[PDB]
């Protein structure tokens, strides 16, 4: 229920920096370890 | 084009130093000023001129009877040839300016082209007939280094006097930041690179070569 204006501003700022509609493909690119080594990983969540 | 060499031929000779605690550092900047001055005067005199043959063995030619007659002599060196006749073709003002060759060049030249270039003119001319100072500049290159070097010593200290706590944590840092950089190239010995102990970054590298 936003003003057109800042639906439309907020959308191409998302859209800039790639983080909503990033054309991509994932043939082109190969896979690699990154820095951080193997290890284990938990994201904590609030109770809902 | 001067030639690199492999040993350094001069020296900044520091100016940091508190000029109220070591003196006659003044002193040197006059000398080394004054020698500065005493070779301009030196090499100046290496490229002098000098004026001792307008007209004044192989040094004497004897001139043909044709060419004795834009000389006004008969024999002589032949740079004064070159030059008397050079200077006749100057006086007589037959350069194209608007050479124009002469009544008498005809003859010289046994040209009757009466216009020729001043190339052919003189090739016609031609037809017709310091270890010791090495070493005291590499010496005192050698003492400016070392004063260059005790300068910064000094002030290492003086500046770790001032600011003690500022220094010390760059020296900590520089240590923890040198002594991972030469124990970086530790792991590739011939000794340790054939007895895979090490193989098993170096499995993430073989992935993007593969890709690669």
């Amino acid at each position: 229920a936003m003003d057109v204006a800042s639906i439309v501003k907020i959308h191409a700022f998302l859209e800039k920096w790639g983080l909503i509609n990033y054309q991509i493909d994932p043939r082109t690119k190969p896979s690699l370890i990154g820095p951080s080594f193997t290890g284990h990983f938990q994201v904590v969540l609030d109770t809902p | 084009n001067p030639v690199p060499v492999t040993y350094p031929t001069d020296a900044y000779i520091p100016t940091y130093l508190p000029d109220d605690k070591v003196s006659n550092l003044a002193d040197l900047k006059k000398l080394i000023e004054m020698d500065s001055r005493l070779d301009l005067y030196l090499t100046r005199r290496r490229l002098d001129t000098s004026i001792n043959l307008p007209t004044n063995d192989g040094g004497k030619v004897q001139y043909s009877p044709n060419l004795a007659t834009l000389i006004g002599m008969q024999t002589g060196s032949v740079n004064d040839a070159v030059y008397s006749i050079y200077k006749y073709i100057l006086i007589n003002n037959l350069f194209v300016t608007e050479v124009k060759l002469d009544s008498l060049l005809q003859k010289v030249l046994d040209t009757n082209a009466a216009h020729l270039p001043l190339m052919n003119v003189v090739q016609t001319v031609n037809k017709l007939v310091d270890a010791e100072d090495t070493a005291k500049l590499r010496e005192i290159t050698k003492l400016a280094l070392q004063l260059n070097s005790s300068a910064q010593k000094y002030q290492f200290f003086h500046e770790l006097s001032l600011h003690p706590r500022e220094t010390l944590t760059h020296y900590l840092w520089s240590s923890k930041q040198n002594e991972l950089v030469l124990q970086g190239d530790q792991y590739f010995n011939e000794d340790a690179a054939r007895t895979s102990d090490i193989y098993s970054s170096l499995m993430g590298n073989i992935s993007l070569l593969y890709s690669q």
